[PDB]
RNA sequence: GGAUGUGUCGUCGCAUAGACAGCCAGGAGGUUGGCUUAGAAGCAGCCACCCUUCAAAGAGUGCGUAAUAGCUCACUGGUC
RNA sequence: GAUGUCGGCUCGUCGCAUCCUGGGGCUGAAGAAGGUCCCAAGGGUUGGGCUGUUCGCCCAUUAAAGCGGCACGCGAGCUGGGUUCAGAACGUCGUGAGACAGUUCGGUCUCUAUCCGCUACGGGCGCAGGAGAAUUGAGGGGAGUUGCUCCUAGUACGAG
């Protein structure tokens, strides 16, 4: 969710994912692709959907982290200057990127999980598997 | 797909153009086709072939054959629906041809066969379509089975006997 | 895999289903470019752990290795891929992949059995007989047992280059 | 009052069948009898009491019912040899309790006219099945 | 009759057809009653 | 976001030694599986999901009751 | 070198995301009464009390007593209650002159319509002779609402 401490603002920008991975952490993912601002409340709407789908096991991973601090309207005029550092915490999140991957489920135990999460979130996604072995 | 045509004695087809023109006992009857829509009798059978294949041909391919199969057992043996009257004094009279319901409405249902089709009443409570296409029969079968549908608690009014109509059930 | 171009330029080919990689060793690196289906339906199967026959156009069967590849983001779909030519008495080290079987004494105790490192790599394969596999205990693991590298039984001769006590595996709790 | 296109079945402790809670409504809205079942029940098991049996009614038309005294359901003959007071939820975290395959031969030998399996040894194999989504063990077994 | 935008089978029954330009949904049991429009 | 609306490429797949959908018929015995409860017996929820017969027929699709019951499915034969 | 401002009154007209009447699906819809979603704007949508009100609360009804648009429709159409002149008062602020989220009593809203538009009514000419009279209908306008009682039937329905 937010951050413990920082700086406390920020700028905007975009281009194509850089380090979003693909298979580590699990068996099976889910990915972002397209240009977004993840919000924070986005994703435990997103975590607390996979967990009730899951009694147990926990293996969701939410490598997505909120690194980022944006504004907004203190009611309307515009004679100030920069203003609400605390509307909310947004996580940048580019095409191909890795937002989610559950592991230790059935397919479609998963292929569900992830469709509810889905659901809530403002871009579309798809799910993977493996094949993935750059790094290690 | 579809291909068999059994075309009985009866019979008398016409691939003469696109009216498929027929004539049997119960009295000579037409259906139109399409033209591309390649078709006539080979030795004894009969059957409706066709050019391409795949959607807006095979349909209409599958439509013609079902079609004229019916003209078949059409002027052949003539088609009768049997209707079912249910309920309290739900009963049908008639008059010359006329199928008369009585089904609870304040006044009388009267029902009057057109130009090809006939009525008749065993005991005042079934019903009965005879006729000879198979449609109009059942294209008005449909307007008796409309004077009243069955009922979600009771499943009144007209009905298909073998109609299998679930009562919600309330209070 | 019968790769047969191998030029600077793939017009002919970046259209036309074809990946483009590189095989080597340190005394040929000839130029490359096979085609997409095929190391497509092929690299699933051997993996990093499978070296191929590579007749490239003209006829010259070269026997390499799966180095490391990479594929496009946005699309789960490869683009380029580099072989190591498989050697005779070492290699290199190769990346080998960690495996479990027979139920967990963990598994139905309540919790879950957790592949901390999936693939492992391991110092000294040895070219011709390298593992395209790993099959690794896990019943005995129990409410937290956690297994090692000091623990994979190895395949006769393979070293383990990755440090003993890192945790391969270990049985998660529930919740 | 009705005929009842099912079949009455129930288990029923050693001779009751008397209180509201047992039977009651299960045949009083039926509109009939019901003192007389239980003086032909507790009669009939005189012989095996002390356990729950298992009994089958079977109503006609002419508001006659009629009855089976079978054998014990096998979750109670286990309690019984064991000595188990109430079946787990988690037989695979903690287990319940452990028997002989002795106290199985009484089982297939007595509910024998329900078992319909093979001879013996199929017979058997069954009897451990139930055990198994129990709680207990199975002592001994081929080899050793 | 359910005019919902988002159209699916809800049992082993709804039957999605297609009548004039129209995405329908007919299955046995009627509170599945479905049609975008 | 929806969706047997079409056009073109890819994947499993399953299969004349006779599938898919349709049809006649079947469908298991243990067991109302134990656990939990005022009970719940393939179907509110923990645990599992084995035994026996067989050509078969799974502690189980969904609908249903206060549980029952009843209605079909997954597996089996013949017709084509 | 001026696009008059809130609210009423008058006069209307238009959209539909329909308030009531029309037709329909499902209902956990027995019937009666309802809920809800679809299609549907022909027409209709009351009178009082309080407030400058819009709004809203309320009295009595109604099939209903829709929501919005048209320079928050309409002042070369009326009012002028409201508020953004000059008088005066209170509280409040200010040493003061004055001020105000404020409150309160008072306070001249301009006869003459040229162009378009609109409602009525004539003159010219035209319609291949000059005249009397009777017509076709291209097109266009108006109207398009609703209750209650009786009958069927104390039926269907419902344990009642």
């Amino acid at each position: 969710k937010r951050t413990k401490f920082r700086k406390q603002f920020r700028g905007r920008m975009t281009g194509d994912a850089k380090g979003g991975d693909y298979v580590a952490f699990g068996d099976y993912g889910l990915i972002a692709m397209e240009p977004a601002w993840i919000k924070s409340n986005q994703i435990e709407a997103c975590r607390i959907v996979m967990s009730r789908h899951f009694r147990r096991g926990g293996k969701i991973y939410i490598r997505i982290f909120p690194d980022k601090p944006v504004t907004k309207k203190p009611a309307e005029t515009r004679m100030g200057k920069g203003k609400g550092a605390v509307e909310y915490w947004v996580s940048v999140v580019k095409p191909g990127r890795v937002m989610f991957e559950v592991a230790g489920v059935t397919e479609e135990q998963a292929k569900e999980a992830f469709r509810l999460a889905g659901h809530k979130l403002p871009i579309q996604t798809k799910m993977v598997k493996r094949e993935v072995y750059d790094e290690a | 797909g579809k291909q068999p045509i059994a075309v009985p004695s009866g019979v008398t087809v016409n691939a003469q153009d696109g009216v498929f023109k027929v004539k049997g006992p119960k009295g000579e009857l037409t259906v139109p086709y399409n033209t591309e829509l390649t078709v006539r009798q080979d030795g004894d059978q009969l059957l409706v072939e066709r050019p391409s294949d795949a959607q807006k041909h095979r349909a209409l391919h599958g439509l013609t054959r079902t079609l004229v199969a019916n003209a078949v057992k059409g002027v052949s043996d003539g088609y009768t629906i049997n209707l079912e009257l249910r309920g309290v004094g739900f009963r049908a009279k008639l008059t010359g041809k006329a199928l008369e319901m009585n089904i609870g409405y304040s006044h009388p249902v009267i029902i009057e066969p057109p130009a090809g089709v006939t009525f008749a009443v065993p005991e005042p409570t079934r019903i009965d379509v005879s006729g000879i296409d198979k449609q109009l029969v059942g294209q008005v079968a449909a307007n008796v089975r409309k004077v009243r549908k069955p009922d979600a608690y009771h499943g009144k009014g007209v009905r298909f006997v073998g109609e299998q109509i679930a009562l919600k059930a309330g209070k | 895999m019968e790769l047969t171009a191998k030029p600077r330029t793939p017009k002919q080919k970046l259209d036309e289903s074809m990946i483009a990689a590189v095989a080597y060793n340190k005394e040929n690196n000839v130029s490359f470019a096979l085609d997409r289906k095929a190391f497509d339906r092929a690299f699933r199967q051997q993996s990093t752990t499978g070296l191929f026959d590579i007749t490239v156009e003209g006829g010259e069967t070269f026997p390499a290795l799966v180095k490391a590849v990479q594929m496009d983001k946005r699309k789960r779909a490869p683009i380029h891929v580099d072989f190591y030519m498989v050697t005779y008495g070492e290699p290199v080290e190769v990346s080998v992949p960690v495996h479990t079987t027979g139920r967990s004494q963990g598994e139905v105790q309540g919790g879950l059995v957790d592949i901390v490192v999936h693939n492992l790599q391991i110092v000294a394969p040895g070219p011709r007989r390298i593992p395209q596999e790993l099959v690794v205990d896990v019943t005995k693991m129990n409410i937290g047992d956690h297994i090692t590298a000091g623990d994979i039984k190895l395949p006769e001769g393979c070293t383990l280059a990755a440090d003993p006590e890192l945790t391969v595996v270990s049985v998660l709790p529930p919740r | 009052m009705k005929k009842v296109a099912g079949i009455v079945k129930l288990q029923l402790p050693a001779g009751k069948a008397t209180p509201a809670p047992p039977v009651g409504p299960a045949l009083g809205q039926y509109g009939a009898n019901i003192m007389e079942f239980t003086k032909a029940f507790n009669a009939q098991t005189a012989d095996k009491g002390d356990a729950i049996i298992p009994v089958e009614i079977t109503i006609y038309a002419d508001r006659s019912f009629t009855f089976i005294t079978k054998t014990p359901p096998m979750s109670y003959l286990i309690r019984k040899a064991a000595g188990i007071g109430k079946g787990s939820s988690t037989p695979n975290k903690a287990k319940v309790g452990k028997l002989n395959w002795d106290q199985v031969l009484e089982i297939a030998k007595t509910k024998m006219p329900d078992l319909n399996a093979g001879s013996v040894e199929a017979a058997a194999n069954t009897v451990a099945g139930t055990a198994r989504s129990m709680g207990v063990t199975v002592e001994g077994g081929p080899n050793a | 009759m359910k005019v919902r935008s988002s159209v699916k089978k809800m049992c082993d029954n709804c039957k999605v057809v297609r009548r004039h330009g129209r995405v329908l949904v007919i299955c046995s049991n009627v509170k599945h009653k479905q049609r975008q429009g």
